[PDB]
DNA sequence: ATCAATATCCACCTGCAGATACTACCAAAAGTGTATTTGGAAACTGCTCCATCAAAAGGCATGTTCAGCTGATTCAGCTGAACATGCCTTTTGATGGAGCAGTTTCCAAATACACTTTTGGTAGTATCTGCAGGTGGATATTGAT
DNA sequence: ATCAATATCCACCTGCAGATACTACCAAAAGTGTATTTGGAAACTGCTCCATCAAAAGGCATGTTCAGCTGAATCAGCTGAACATGCCTTTTGATGGAGCAGTTTCCAAATACACTTTTGGTAGTATCTGCAGGTGGATATTGAT
């Protein structure tokens, strides 16, 4: 009966924006919880190193993006370093 | 009377299982392998329904995987027949032992 | 007609696993080779899997316990939670 | 008046609830106000990436739901998912439909 | 010129406790120096997630044995346990 | 009567050092009193283990320094300790002799 | 000023001498002439992929020196731990 | 004017270096292979000399590793020859390039 | 080439397992307003990285020569693949309780404080001493005949 | 099975590099107790969901037959090992210069913290419907002839 948090919501949202016709079963759904948990954690991992590494007490945006470069391959990382870059623009730029 | 010559079949197979994902091993002399060997490291143990399927799923990916590289060494010596030094030759280069 | 729990991985099967890893023809050894490759899995993702069992004070393997031992096996599953 | 970060950022993914796993994971002291932002969007966009390439499979097998299926061929026919998660093993996937040359017959 | 600490002192220690007419190259020591400071990453790594798993904020002795047993193998983590066991109960019956 | 939590613990190696490397690398929230006493025991019971072993490489080969090859002999010789390091390199370590025997000369 | 020498086709430094020394090492009694080629190749590789890390971590540092510890760590995210140069 | 017999100081040279730890590639060259592809990286970088020493071991180390890994692949073949397919075949096991 | 036996494809159906949709309530996100922390900006070190160059050994490049390995051929005998059945194991579904996990309680145990004491890592020096590498010189090992 | 060419071994000998070993320290750690907060073990239940278990149902153990695979024995051509010869580079050891890591002080920005206001997200459930196969029949593949 306690709540068990999942991205599932999220993962719909995105599924719609991109394929408006397209569902997605619940083992497939899943399948993309777990993506979405292994990424985090492989991500935050190497940010934490990186800032234990230049003895920072902070992870920041730039820690994220290091990490993002280290973890993904060429294109994938390109696009979502400008994903990533965006967004914290938008967020800053906005009242 | 009629029939498939050898490797016919095989090859029908092997388009068969390669098209669909269900797990190819039939579940209960899984499940009682799964207890069986659970027992040897703590007795009157209880598994979850998912717990079971999760191991087989994970237990198929990987044989499925090493069959694919033990198919490769098989090829590798000129053959078309896997045999139990391919299987060993994978497992060593894999880092699994030796 | 009691026969050992390891040999209920029968031939057809272990044929199955090999069909879909593109092998078209398996000598005879073949069975017994697999079957311990197998143990081995098991056993090797068993024992971390029950070893959080038993750190998490339970009676139950959870298919997070199972999950976890895979992770740390190098074999990371999807689709069972974490 | 209340208005979500995800929002504020562009952003279907939670801003908030990601920086809360940041606090919570133990990854260092303090989390920048950027981090979680740029966090939730690179998770985002590789979920759309995904999602665009497994739809695009669900389209081409004649569905429109998509499955654990669709999502492997998704992932092993595009080179940079395929190495982002070489060591990984996606549920009901199977494998990609692949017979070695010499394999086949002749004649 | 700041300081860089080591565990030099204590292999040394150790080293003549084993081998008391045996030295050690700097070369060696730096060896045993990255083995000691991976072997500590490897087990604290492991104790921070299995608490992580049961939500619990503490790291206690119970987390740095499960730690060990998943990560050494049969007979080094059999006898690292015990080891390890009786470092506890004569420090806390030390006191 | 300041005394040391190593001294207590009956242990060579620091404990207030093994205690603030958990303290500093963000493993967790809290760090209980056994936890670093347990693990600077652990740390220091595989390192006796490596001395020991490397110590008689060295005396084998008529050495008393002992080198990295030592400390590589010993390591790879011994199964359990080979596992345990089977993804580390040890510079200046060398490989065991190893000659496949098909590559031997004659019948 | 004076500016670097251009450096180009420093791959054949690894010459078919100390490839053939690597092999021994490793056991091989008898070494095709294409395997110096391919092997530089796969060194090639090798170094470009630790050496691309290894400089993200100097970028990140914001330092114009590639120091032992940005190679320890490159070379501990790729699989291949080395012990004996800090850390 | 005495002659070996070809394998003779190929298994010599096989037992002189797996006795020995001392590095196998000229310093010099590989320095300079090093500072080549970092500067296709980044421009005007700098090297601690114990970095460029810390890729070399680790060089070194991965091909001494590689080849062993490469015998075993031309053995399994029946031959004594390696080839750039066992290197290709050792490297897709290994899941350098699976 | 024929001809046929069996596998394969496609269009159509339709019940229901398993989706999507809806709703209310509450944990946890966000708004506000203090209260701590930090990580560059400037401003200096000394270190170590770079480059230079000279001398000379040492390893590299090259051409020649032929031993023996690879890979092609052929082939016989062996071994797995194919195949037809009824029994046996599997699977399917529904009953009882083991134990998960939810929840409150409280105290042993952990954090924080701010003092006191001790250590470990240093720079400075001396000071020793294990062993690298070189020489005979005794003793296998290899390959020819 | 002899003997000759040459690699191997081994035990001594030097003169350092690199190790040990003091100081003689002293900055940072570690650790000594108080004041302080609170994580989680423990004890209780209830409700999932797991082990069992007995009926229904569909894979597999089996033996025989022969297609075609593997591995053997042979052979030729050619590669790649070995070694002689010539000399180019790397190794080694300095010199000098400066680029830049590595510190230390202000703190204005940036986080964290304690509280309060609200709401997005979960988890019960109520509906809706993609598609798993089931049928019918047409065609392609395979293998014999
Ligand atoms: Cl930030
Ligand atoms: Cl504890
Ligand atoms: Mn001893
Ligand atoms: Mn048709
Ligand atoms: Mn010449
Ligand atoms: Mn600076
Ligand atoms: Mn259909």
């Amino acid at each position: 009966r306690s709540r068990k948090e999942s991205y599932s919501i999220y993962v719909y949202k995105v599924l719609k924006q991109v394929h408006p016709d397209t569902g997605i079963s619940s083992k497939a759904m899943g399948i993309m919880n777990s993506f979405v948990n292994d990424i985090f954690e492989r991500i935050a991992g190497e940010a934490s190193r990186l800032a234990h590494y230049n003895k920072r007490s902070t992870i920041t945006s730039r820690e994220i993006q290091t990490a993002v470069r280290l973890l993904l391959p060429g294109e994938l990382a390109k696009h979502a370093v400008s994903e990533g870059t965006k967004a914290v623009t938008k967020y800053t730029s906005a009242k | 009377p009629h029939r498939y010559r050898p490797g016919t079949v095989a090859l029908r197979e092997i388009r068969r299982y390669q098209k669909s994902t269900e797990l190819l091993i039939r579940k209960l002399p899984f499940q009682r392998l799964v207890r069986e060997i659970a027992q040897d490291f703590k007795t009157d143990l209880r598994f979850q329904s998912s717990a079971v399927m999760a191991l087989q799923e994970a237990c198929e990916a990987y044989l499925v995987g090493l069959f694919e590289d033990t198919n490769l060494c098989a090829i590798h010596a000129k053959r078309v027949t896997i045999m139990p030094k391919d299987i060993q030759l994978a497992r060593r280069i894999r880092g699994e032992r030796a | 007609v009691l026969r050992d729990n390891i040999q209920g991985i029968t031939k057809p099967a272990i044929r199955r696993l090999a069909r879909r890893g593109g092998v078209k023809r398996i000598s005879g050894l073949i069975y017994e080779e697999t079957r311990g490759v197998l143990k081995v899995f098991l056993e090797n993702v068993i024992r971390d899997a029950v070893t959080y069992t038993e750190h998490a004070k339970r009676k139950t393997v959870t298919a997070m316990d199972v999950v976890y031992a895979l992770k740390r096996q190098g074999r990371t599953l999807y689709g069972f939670g974490g | 008046k209340a208005k979500t970060r995800s929002s504020r950022a562009g952003l279907q993914f939670p801003v908030g609830r990601v920086h809360r796993l940041l606090r919570k994971g133990n990854y260092s002291e303090r989390v920048g106000a950027g981090a979680p932002v740029y966090l939730a969007a690179v998770l985002e966009y590789l979920t759309a990436e995904i999602l665009e390439l497994a739809g695009n499979a669900a389209r081409d097998n004649k569905k429109t739901r998509i499955i654990p299926r669709h999502l492997q061929l998704a992932i092993r026919n595009d080179e940079e998912l395929n190495k982002l998660l070489g060591r990984v093993t996606i549920a009901q996937g199977g494998v990609l439909p692949n017979i070695q040359a010499v394999l086949l017959p002749k004649k």
